C-alpha cells in the first residue's frame, strides 16, 4: 500500500518546518508529547467504556421489560 | 484497481457473509441505501462505483433454499445489492451432499459461473475470491465443491480461500454430517489453497468466558468472525507502516503445497464492562493471543509443534513493541517451534483502529491483533472426525440415501484415503531431522 | 400488644382484584418479529412491504387471480400491493371461529322452474362501466405520474 | 414454493382434518368466509404451501376429503370453518364399507378411487412444486385402513420422488373400539411398510393418559384429542413456513430419521402441556422444555420409550431462544442418559429452529423419535392377531369378497420380520 | 488425555428417564455407612 | 425506636389455639384410576358479560 | 449453589416439614403467596438453597411428601402457608400402612415409591450443584420407617457421593404409642445403620421434659414441639445460609464429627430457651449459652450423656459475638470436666459462627454431639425386641408378606453387634 504517516499520530513535516536536519542534530522521534498525550487519549478512552455502559444496560432494560410484559 | 470476490454459500455463509458486508459498509461510510449520507478510494477493494451514486458490492450469493435470499431481499439492505446477483434454487438438498454435487446443483452452476464471469470482467487488478460455507450441510459442501472444481480449471492460478466452519467435536446438530464433512475435505484439499478453521465451540467458549454473556446467538459468532476477516483484509484498503496482501499468505505460511489448513486467533476480546479497565498494551494483548483457550479453533497447540505464525496488529501498535513482544514469546517455554524453522514469524501493521458496529458486543480499542497459525496440532480434529465417521461406516448406516441419488458406494473409500495421507504428511512432517 | 398475622404490606388477592379485561396481546408487541435480520438494526416488528426486487418468488397476492396485463413485475407487484382490500374486514369475523353465528352467510333471484329459464346470472365479481378499450389504456400522452420525479 | 397437498379419508382422518385446517387457518389469520386478516405479512409470505388463491381475494384449502358415506362429510360441512372446502374436493360412496379391510380395499375403494385419483392428479399438476403428501388415517377403521392405503400405494408408485407422511391412528388394545381390529391392522401395516415414508403412529390410549395427568382437566372429548393432534401436526411444518436460524423441511428429517428404509415408523411429543391450576407456576425455559419433551408420560403412544434404546431422535424448536442453550441441554440430556441411546451412532439427535412461535406463547417444542420401544405395539398386535386366526374367527367375513388366508399369513409373515430384524438392531454393539 | 474425575463426574447410565424380593436384602456390613475395618499397610514413595 | 409491630415466631410465642365451633376435614386431594388429581378452590371466580 | 432438596414422609414427617418450611419462610421473609417482601439484601442471595424460581418472580419450596394415605397432607394443605407447595411434589396411596414395616416396606411402598423416586430425582438433576438430602421422619410407625428407609437405601444406590441426613423419632417405651413397635424400630435402624450419613435422634418424652421444665407453659401441643425441633433443624444450616466467621456446612461437621463410620448416631439441642416468668432474671451472654447447651436435662435425647463420655461435639452459634469468648468457654468447659470427655482426643470440639442471629434475637446455638450414651436406647429396644420375639407374638402379620424370621434375626444381631462396639470404646483407654 502506501505509507503517508511516518507514525500513526502524526503527518509528515512541512517543508519550512526542516529547515537544517542536514546534519543529525534534530531527530523529531524524541517526542516531547509522549506522557501528556497518552494521558489525554486515556480520557477519551474511559469516556468509551461510560458511553458504552450505558448502551449495555439500556439494553439489558428493555430485555427484562418482555419478560415482565410476558408474566 | 486491486479487488476480492467473495462467494458465500449455504445457510452458514449468507448468516455470516450479512454480518461481514454490515460491516464493511459501516467500516467504509456507507449507508445501507449504498450511498454516501447527504452531507478516497479505499472502498474500491470490496465495492464499485456504479457511476451514478450508489455502490455495489462483489460477492455473489448462493443457495437452494429460498427462504433465506427471501429474507435478505425483503431487508433493508434490499435496495443494496444487485437484483439478479442473489442465487436462490427452488428444493434445497436436505443434508444430503450427493443432491448437492450430482443433482440439483449442476443446474445452478452455470448461471453462478455466468455471474462470476460477468462480475471478474469488470475487475482489472483481481486480488482472489474468498469463499464461505457450511461444511457439515449439504448443499453448503457439495456446492462449495462444485464451485471449487470448476474454478480451478476456469480460472487457474488466481489465489483462492476458504472460511470453513468444520463440525464441533461433542455438541452438533445433524446427525448425518460427518459424511459431507470427510467428502467435502477430499474435495477442497486439492482444490483451495488456503483453508481457516471455524469450529463452533471454540467461539461459544470464547463468548462465554469473555463477553460474559451467558445466552449468545449465532449473530455474535457471525460478528466475530466479520470482525476477523475485515482485520485480515484492511491491509489492502487502508494505509501501513509494514505491508502484506493475499499473495503474502501462500508465501509465508505454506511450507509443502498440502499443508494449508490454519487456525486463528484474536485479540483483546473483552466485554466493556471490564474493557478498559485494564491497560490493554500490546504485550499483553499479544500474550493472549497466544494463549491456547483463546484459539478460534477448538484445538491445543500444546499437543504440537508450531510451523508458521503470521500476525496482523492493527491501530497504534509499533515495530519496536511488536519485537519487543516476539523477543517474549520465543523466550516461552511451553511453546515451541519446529526444528527446521529457526524464525517462524511474519508480521503486518495498519493503522485503522478497529470499527464497533451499533448493537454489538465488543469494545472499540485502539490496538487489536489477529493471529493465524499453521501448526501440527491440527491432526487431533482430523482423528476424531475419521472415528466419527468409520463407526457408522462400519454397519453401512445411510448409505442408501447417498447411493440413489447417483454416488458410487465406493466414493467414500478413497475419500478414507485421502483423510489416512493427511494424516501421513502431517506426522511425517511434524518429526524432527 | 397485639397477635402475630401472617400477609405482609395487606395483598389484597388476585382473585377478587379488579376484572379480567383486553390486554391478550400485551406481550405480543413483537410476537411476529423475525431474527434474522431484525434486532440487527430495529427492535419492532417491520412494516409491511411496500416494494421488491425482481425474483422475490414468495406469492405476491394480486398476480394470479386476475391476470395483470403487460407491465414491469415490479410495477404489477407495486399497483396490487398499494391497492386497497388484501385487509380489513367488512364482515368483522374473527380469525379465531369463536364468532362464526355473527354473521349468517348469505349470497346477495328468485329460481322458478315452472315455465321457462332457471339459469341465474354470475356472482358480483365481473366488470361493468370499465370496460374501454385497450389502445386506450395503454396509449396516453403524459398525464401520468412522472417516471423520475422523486423530490429531493 | 415446495408446497403440499392434504388428503383424508375416513371419519378419523375427517375430524383430525376438521381441527387440522381450523388450526391453521388460525395461524394464517384466516376468516371462516376465506378473506385475509392477517396482522402481520408473516401469515401472508408462504401462504401458498396450504392455501389456493381463488378469484375475489378469497382462500381455498388444498384438501381432499375421500370417503365410502357421506354423512361425516356432511356433518363437517356445517360446522365452522366448514365453507372453506371446495364443494368439488368431496368424493364419497352411497354404502360403506361396514369396518371391513376387504370392503375397504378391494370391492367398492378401487371402483370410487378413479374419481379422487383424478382429482388428486389435478390438484398436484396445478401447483408449480411439489414437496409431498400427508394423509390422517385410522388403521382400526376398513373404509380408512383399506382405501386410504390403496391411495397411498397409487399415489406413491406415480410420484415415487415426491415424499409422503401419514398419521396412523394404530388402536391400542386396552381399550378396544372394534372386534376385528387386529385383522386390518395388519393388512393395513402390511401395505404401509411397503409404500410410506414416514409413519406417525398415534395412540389413543396414550392421548387418553395425556388428557388426564398433564392438562388434569375433569372432561376431554374428542375435539380436544384432534386439536392435540392437530398442533403436532403444525409443528413438524411450522418451519417450512417461517424463517428460522436453522430451515428444516420434510425432506432434511427423512434424510436424519431413518438410517435404514423399512424402519419409518416414529413416535411424536408435543410441548409444553401444563394444567391450568400449574400454568402460573412452572417458568418456561429450555431445561424445562426439554425434560417435559423427554418425559415418558408425554409420549403420544402407548410404548413406554425406556423400554429400548432410541435409534434416533429430533426437536423442532419454535420461538426465539439462544442455541447455546438449546445445543448445550441437548448434549447434557445424551450424556447422562448414555444406557438408552445405540453406541454405534454418536450423536444421534438433530435440532432445529423456527423464530415464530404459536400465538399466545413464546416457545413451544415437537418432538419425533424413532426408537425400539414400538415394537411393543407390533408384538401384541401380532399376538391377538394369530390369536383370533387360529380358530379362523371373523375369516369367512373376508373370504367372501376373494381373499384368501394367504394374504393374511403374508402379511403375519411380514410384521413377523419386521420385529425380528427391527429388534436386531437393539443389541448391535460396537 | 485422561481428565480423571473424582466426586460427582458427569456420566450416568440412570439419571433422567431409567426406571422402568423378599428373600434378599443386606447382609452384615455390605453397606457403605458401616464395616469399621482398614485396609492395608503400603510403605510409599513421597520424594518422587 | 422501631419496636416491632407484631408477634415474632418463636418456640413459645405461637400458641395455637384449638377451641373452634366445628372442626371438620376437607377432601381435597382425590386420586382416581391410579391419577392423583385437585380440586380446583382457591381458583373460581364468579361472572363477566365477556 | 449447593443446594439441598426435603422429602418427608407419614404423618411425622408431613407435620414436621410442615412447621420447619413456615419457619424457614419467616426467616427468609416469604409471603404465603410466594412473593418476597423482605426488607434486608442479605436474604436474597443464596435463596436458592431452599427455594426454586418461578414466573412473575415467586419462589416455591423444593419439597417432596409422601405418603401411603392422602389425610395427612390434605390436612396441611388446608392450613397456613399451604399454597407454597405443588400438587406435583405430593404422593399418595389409597390403602394405608397399618402401622406394618413390612407392608410399608415390601408390598404397597414398592409399587409406589416408582413416582417419588421420579420426582425427586427429576429435583435433583433440575438443581444446579447438589449438595444432599435431609430426611424427617418416626421409626415407629409403618409408612413411615418402612417407605422412608427403602428410599433411603434406592436413593443411596444412585447418589453415593452426595450427603445424606436424617431426623429420626425413635420411640421410647415409657410414652408407648404402639405395640409392635420394637419390630419397627430394630428393622429401621438395622437399614438405617449401614446407608444413612447422619443421624440425629428425637426423643418426645425429651421434647416434653423441654416443654414442661424449660419453657414451663402450661398447655403444651405437637406444633410446639414441631417447632422446637425445627428451629434444630434450621440451626445446623444457618450457617450455610448466611455469611460468618467460620463457615461450616453438613460435610465438615460430619468430617469434624464422626470418627467412626458406624457411628453417625447424634443427640441434639437448642439455646436459648427461657419461660415467660425467667426472661427478666436471666442475662443473655456466651457463659449462659454454653452452660445452657451442656446441660443434660436440655438435650433432645432421652439418653442421659452424663452416663457416658462425649466422643466428639459441635456448636453453631448464631449472631455477632466474640471468638475471644467461644474459644475460651469452650476450653474451660473441656478442662474442667474432664471426666465426661474421652481421653485420647483433645479438642474434641468444633465451634462455627454465623453472623445473623434468628429474627427477634440477638444470640442463639445449636449443639450436636456424638457420645457414647446414646447405648442405653440401642440396649433398651434389643432387649423388648428380644423379650416379645421369643415368644413369636405378633409375627405372623409380618411373615404373612413373604418375609422371614431369618432376617429378623440378622437385623437384631447386627444392632446387637454395634452396640458392643459403640460401647467397647467407653472404656478405652491411652
Ligand atoms: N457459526 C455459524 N454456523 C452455522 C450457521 N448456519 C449454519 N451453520 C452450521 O451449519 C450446519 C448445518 O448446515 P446449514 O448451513 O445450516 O445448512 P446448509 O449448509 O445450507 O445445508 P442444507 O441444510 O442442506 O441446506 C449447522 O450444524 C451449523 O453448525 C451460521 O449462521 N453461523
Ligand atoms: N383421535 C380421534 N380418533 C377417532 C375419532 N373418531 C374415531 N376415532 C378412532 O377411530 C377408530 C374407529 O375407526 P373407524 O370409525 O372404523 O374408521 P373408518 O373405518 O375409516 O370409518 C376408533 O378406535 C377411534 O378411537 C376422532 O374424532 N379423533
Ligand atoms: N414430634 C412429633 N411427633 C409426632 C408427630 N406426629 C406423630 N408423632 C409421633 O410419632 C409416633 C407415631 O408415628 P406414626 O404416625 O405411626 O408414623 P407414620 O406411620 O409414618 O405415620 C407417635 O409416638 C407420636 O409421638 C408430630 O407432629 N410431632
Ligand atoms: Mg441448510
Amino acid at each position: 500500500m502506501k505509507r503517508v504517516k511516518e507514525s500513526y499520530f502524526r503527518e509528515h513535516s512541512d517543508w519550512s518546518d526542516i529547515n537544517g536536519c542536514s546534519g543529525a542534530k534534530e531527530f523529531e522521534g524524541e517526542d516531547l508529547a509522549y506522557d501528556a498525550r497518552i494521558k489525554y487519549q486515556k480520557e477519551t478512552q474511559k469516556q468509551w467504556i461510560e458511553q458504552q455502559i450505558r448502551e449495555k444496560k439500556m439494553r439489558e432494560e428493555a430485555e427484562r421489560n418482555e419478560e415482565r410484559a410476558y408474566a | 484497481m486491486r479487488e476480492v470476490i467473495s462467494i458465500h454459500v449455504g445457510q452458514g455463509g449468507i448468516q455470516v457473509g450479512n454480518a461481514c458486508w454490515e460491516l464493511f459498509c459501516l467500516e467504509h461510510g456507507i449507508q445501507p441505501d449504498g450511498q454516501m449520507p447527504s452531507d478516497d478510494d479505499a472502498f474500491n477493494t470490496f465495492f464499485s462505483e456504479t457511476g451514478a451514486g450508489k455502490h455495489v458490492p462483489r460477492a455473489v450469493f448462493l443457495d437452494l433454499e429460498p427462504t433465506v435470499i427471501d429474507e435478505v431481499r425483503t431487508g433493508t439492505y434490499r435496495q443494496l445489492f444487485h437484483p439478479e446477483q442473489l442465487i436462490s434454487g427452488k428444493e434445497d438438498a436436505a443434508n444430503n451432499f450427493a443432491r448437492g454435487h450430482y443433482t440439483i446443483g449442476k443446474e445452478i452452476v452455470d448461471l453462478c459461473l455466468d455471474r462470476i464471469r460477468k462480475l471478474a470482467d469488470n475487475c482489472t487488478g483481481l486480488q482472489g475470491f474468498l469463499v464461505f460455507n457450511s461444511v457439515g450441510g449439504g448443499t453448503g459442501s457439495g456446492l462449495g465443491s462444485l464451485l471449487l472444481e470448476r474454478l480451478s480449471v476456469d480460472y487457474g492460478k488466481k489465489s483462492k480461500l476458504g472460511f470453513t466452519i468444520y463440525p464441533s467435536p461433542q455438541v452438533s446438530t445433524a446427525v448425518v454430517e460427518p459424511y459431507n464433512s470427510i467428502l467435502s475435505t477430499h474435495s477442497l484439499l486439492e482444490h483451495t489453497d488456503v483453508a481457516v478453521m471455524l469450529d463452533n465451540e471454540a467461539i461459544y467458549d470464547i463468548c462465554r468466558r469473555n463477553l460474559d454473556i451467558e445466552r449468545p446467538t449465532y449473530t455474535n459468532l457471525n460478528r466475530l468472525i466479520a470482525q476477523v476477516i475485515s482485520s485480515l483484509t484492511a491491509s489492502l484498503r487502508f494505509d501501513g507502516a509494514l505491508n502484506v496482501d493475499i499473495t503474502e499468505f501462500q508465501t509465508n505460511l505454506v511450507p509443502y503445497p498440502r499443508i494449508h489448513f490454519m487456525l486463528s486467533s484474536y485479540a483483546p476480546i473483552i466485554s466493556a464492562e471490564k474493557a478498559y479497565h485494564e491497560q490493554l498494551s500490546v504485550a499483553e494483548i499479544t500474550n493472549s493471543a497466544f494463549e491456547p483457550a483463546n484459539m478460534m479453533a477448538k484445538c491445543d497447540p500444546r499437543h504440537g509443534k508450531y510451523m508458521a505464525c503470521s500476525m496482523m496488529y492493527r491501530g497504534d501498535v509499533v515495530p519496536k513493541d511488536v519485537n519487543a513482544s516476539i523477543a517474549t514469546i520465543k523466550t516461552k517455554r511451553t511453546i515451541q517451534f519446529v526444528d527446521w524453522c529457526p524464525t517462524g514469524f511474519k508480521v503486518g501493521i495498519n493503522y485503522q483502529p478497529p470499527t464497533v458496529v451499533p448493537g454489538g458486543d465488543l469494545a472499540k480499542v485502539m490496538r487489536a491483533v489477529c493471529m493465524i497459525s499453521n501448526s501440527t496440532a491440527i491432526a487431533e480434529v482430523f482423528s476424531r472426525l475419521d472415528h466419527k465417521f468409520d463407526l457408522m461406516y462400519a454397519k453401512r448406516a445411510f448409505v442408501h440415501w447417498y447411493v440413489g441419488e447417483g454416488m458410487e458406494e465406493g466414493e467414500f473409500s478413497e475419500a478414507r484415503e485421502d483423510l489416512a495421507a493427511l494424516e501421513k504428511d502431517y506426522e511425517e512432517v511434524g518429526i524432527e531431522t | 400488644q397485639y397477635a402475630y398475622d401472617f400477609n405482609p404490606a395487606k395483598t389484597q388477592s388476585l382473585q377478587s382484584r379488579p376484572i379480567e379485561h383486553n390486554k391478550f396481546s400485551a406481550w405480543t408487541g413483537d410476537q411476529l418479529y423475525r431474527t434474522s435480520y431484525g434486532t440487527h438494526w430495529t427492535s419492532k416488528p417491520q412494516e409491511p412491504k411496500t416494494h421488491v426486487p425482481p425474483g422475490y418468488a414468495g406469492y405476491i397476492p394480486g398476480l394470479k387471480p386476475n391476470n395483470h396485463y403487460g407491465a414491469s413485475y415490479g410495477e404489477i407487484a407495486k399497483n396490487c400491493l398499494s391497492n386497497p382490500k388484501v385487509a380489513q374486514n367488512p364482515f368483522k369475523l374473527a380469525s379465531t371461529g369463536f364468532n362464526y353465528q355473527r354473521h349468517d352467510f348469505r349470497d346477495p333471484s328468485l329460481t322458478a322452474t315452472t315455465h321457462k329459464f332457471g339459469a341465474q346470472t354470475l356472482l358480483k365479481n365481473h366488470p361493468s362501466i370499465d370496460q374501454k378499450s385497450n389502445q386506450w389504456q395503454s396509449q396516453t400522452h403524459d398525464s401520468f405520474r412522472n417516471p423520475l420525479h422523486k423530490p429531493n | 414454493m415446495r408446497e403440499i397437498v392434504h388428503i383424508q379419508g375416513g371419519q378419523c382422518g375427517n375430524q383430525i382434518g376438521a381441527k387440522f385446517w381450523e388450526v391453521i387457518s388460525d395461524e394464517h389469520g384466516i376468516d371462516p368466509t376465506g378473506t385475509y386478516h392477517g396482522d402481520s405479512d408473516l401469515q401472508l409470505e408462504r401462504i401458498n404451501v396450504y392455501y389456493n388463491e381463488a378469484t375475489g381475494g378469497r382462500y381455498v384449502p388444498r384438501a381432499i376429503l375421500m370417503d365410502l358415506e357421506p354423512g361425516t362429510m356432511d356433518s363437517v360441512r356445517a360446522g365452522p370453518f366448514g365453507q372453506l372446502f371446495r364443494p368439488d374436493n368431496f368424493v364419497f360412496g352411497q354404502t360403506g364399507a361396514g369396518n371391513n379391510w376387504a370392503k375397504g380395499h378391494y370391492t367398492e375403494g378401487a371402483e370410487l378411487i378413479d374419481s379422487v385419483l383424478d382429482v388428486v392428479r389435478k390438484e398436484a399438476e396445478g401447483c408449480d412444486c411439489l414437496q409431498g403428501f400427508q394423509i390422517t388415517h385410522s388403521l382400526g377403521g376398513g373404509t380408512g385402513s383399506g382405501m386410504g392405503t390403496l391411495l397411498i400405494s397409487k399415489v406413491r408408485e406415480e410420484y415415487p420422488d415426491r415424499i409422503m407422511e401419514t398419521f396412523s391412528v394404530v388402536p391400542s388394545p386396552k381399550v378396544s373400539d372394534t372386534v376385528v381390529e387386529p385383522y386390518n391392522a395388519t393388512l393395513s401395516v402390511h401395505q404401509l411398510v411397503e409404500n410410506a415414508d414416514e409413519c406417525m403412529v398415534i395412540d389413543n390410549e396414550a392421548l387418553y393418559d395425556i388428557c388426564f395427568r398433564t392438562l388434569k382437566l375433569t372432561t376431554p372429548t374428542y375435539g380436544d384429542l384432534n386439536h392435540l393432534v392437530s398442533a403436532a401436526m403444525s409443528g413438524v411444518t411450522c418451519c417450512l413456513r417461517f424463517p428460522g436460524q436453522l430451515n428444516s423441511d420434510l425432506r432434511k428429517l427423512a434424510v436424519n430419521l431413518i438410517p435404514f428404509p423399512r424402519l419409518h415408523f416414529f413416535m411424536i411429543g408435543f410441548a409444553p402441556l401444563t394444567s391450568r391450576g400449574s400454568q402460573q407456576y412452572r417458568a418456561l425455559t429450555v431445561p424445562e422444555l426439554t425434560q417435559q419433551m423427554f418425559d415418558a408420560k408425554n409420549m403420544m403412544c402407548a410404548a413406554d420409550p425406556r423400554h429400548g434404546r432410541y435409534l434416533t431422535a429430533s426437536a423442532l424448536f419454535r420461538g426465539r431462544m439462544s442455541t447455546k442453550e438449546v445445543d448445550e441441554q441437548m448434549l447434557n440430556v445424551q450424556n447422562k442418559n448414555s444406557s438408552y441411546f445405540v453406541e454405534w451412532i454418536p450423536n444421534n439427535i438433530k435440532s432445529s429452529i423456527c423464530d415464530i412461535p404459536p400465538k399466545g406463547l413464546k416457545m413451544a417444542v415437537t418432538f419425533v423419535g424413532n426408537s425400539t420401544a414400538i415394537q411393543e405395539m407390533f408384538k401384541r398386535v401380532a399376538e391377538q392377531f394369530t390369536a383370533m386366526f387360529r380358530r379362523k374367527a371373523f375369516l369367512h367375513w373376508y373370504t367372501g369378497e376373494g381373499m384368501d388366508e394367504m394374504e393374511f399369513t403374508e402379511a403375519e409373515s411380514n410384521m413377523n420380520d419386521l420385529v425380528s430384524e427391527y429388534q436386531q438392531y437393539q443389541d448391535a454393539t460396537a | 488425555f485422561e481428565l480423571s474425575k473424582g466426586p460427582h463426574s458427569h456420566k450416568d447410565f440412570c439419571s433422567t428417564f431409567g426406571r422402568v424380593s423378599t428373600s434378599d436384602f443386606r447382609k452384615k456390613n455390605t453397606g457403605t455407612m458401616g464395616s469399621n475395618k482398614l485396609p492395608i499397610i503400603k510403605p510409599f514413595k513421597y520424594a518422587d | 425506636y422501631n419496636l416491632p409491630k407484631t408477634v415474632p415466631l418463636l418456640p413459645g410465642h405461637c400458641f395455637p389455639d384449638h377451641l373452634k365451633e366445628s372442626h371438620h376435614k376437607t377432601q381435597q386431594f382425590t386420586l382416581v384410576n391410579n391419577v392423583h388429581c385437585e380440586k380446583t378452590n382457591y381458583i373460581e371466580e364468579k361472572n363477566d358479560p365477556y
